[PDB]
Order: C-alpha cells, then structure tokens, then sequence
C-alpha cells in the first residue's frame, strides 16, 4: 500500500495535468476558429 | 476562402494535440484503476 | 467553396464541443478514482 | 464509506452524461460533414 | 483552395473516428471503476 | 470478488485498445492534414 499510493497518485496526477492541457489546447483551437 | 482555410488547418492541428493529451490521461487513468485493482487481489 | 469551408467550420467547432464533454468525463472519472483512493488511505 | 460510496457514484453518474452528450456531437459533426 | 478543402474534410472525418474510439475507452473505464465500487459496496 | 476482479482487467483490456485505436487513427489524421 506504498508501491499502490505512489502509483495510483502519480498517475492521476498524471491524468489531471493532460486534461489540463487538453482544456488549454481546446481554448486555443475554439479561439484560432473565431478568428 | 485561403486564410479561412489555413486558420481551419491550425484549429484541426491544436485539436488533434488537443486529442492526443486526452488519449494520454486515459492511458494514465488505466494504469490508476489497474494499480487499485493489483492492491485488492495482492 | 464558401459555403464547404463553413460546412467544415460547424462540423469543426461541433467536433470541439464532443472533446470538451469527453473531457469533462475524464475529470469526473479522476474525481471518481480519487474517492476510491482517499478511502483506502484512511 | 458513505462519503467514498457518493462521490464515486455521482462522478461515475456525471461521466456517462457527458459521454453521452459527446456521442450526440459526435454523430451530429457527421451529419454536417455529410451535407 | 479545394484540393486543401478536400483535404480537410478528410482529416475531419479520421479525427472524428478517433474521439469516437477514445468515448467508448470513457465507457469502459467507467465500468472498471464501478466494478471497484461493487466489491466495495458488497 | 472473481466477478468484481473480471468486470474491473476486462474493461481495463478493452479500453486500453480503444486507446491504442485512437491513436492509430490520430497519426492517421496527423498525416492526412499534412499534405
């Protein structure tokens, strides 16, 4: 349950920064289209 | 009709990078759930 | 061709819109894993 | 448990939603391909 | 200008095919995660 | 706990190929554009 934390964490921590990055790349897309 | 065309090429390039991370959080997301799932059996 | 490239525009704007919503799943299925998460650790 | 047993449920709830709304976009973006 | 339309309308219609594989890879973790909920719950 | 286990890795499985699909038909797409 120290290898299962560590694992599970870091790959949700993972998950929520590519959908961060997702979000943002969306703006832009949304934003160059309005242009 | 050309630079509604180049802007319509960078919105689909930026939406594929767009789909690319997403592809990527749920690669990640498996690796979570799997990691729960090996502490259950374990 | 005008009127193909604004075809192309609502399909590409509708298109964004099905990214966001699969990406606002993701985070909820993040928020969901998490919960499992915080009750194993306490 | 309650709390853990809610939070997942209604994440769970909200992620079908969304994926549903996606497929009606989805399959909508099509149709104006289409036309 | 319409070779590029074409060409667009192309990509479009791939891209599309992907985000309708990464919704149903969406479906099936939320059943993965509630498959966690059930032992839990049960 | 057998039921729970196979429900929890098949869906794993099979969300892990329509990953892997996604990103098939992504480069896919990647290309096209660039031409």
């Amino acid at each position: 349950i120290e290898e299962e934390r560590k694992k599970v964490e870091e790959n949700l921590k993972k998950a929520e920064e590519k959908l961060k990055k997702a979000e943002e790349l969306l703006k832009k897309s949304e934003e160059i289209l309005k242009k | 009709n050309s630079q509604a065309i180049d802007n319509l090429r960078a919105s689909l390039e930026t939406t594929n990078q767009a789909i690319e991370a997403i592809r990527q959080a749920g690669q990640e997301m498996i690796l979570a759930v799997q990691g729960v799932q090996d502490y259950i059996n374990n």
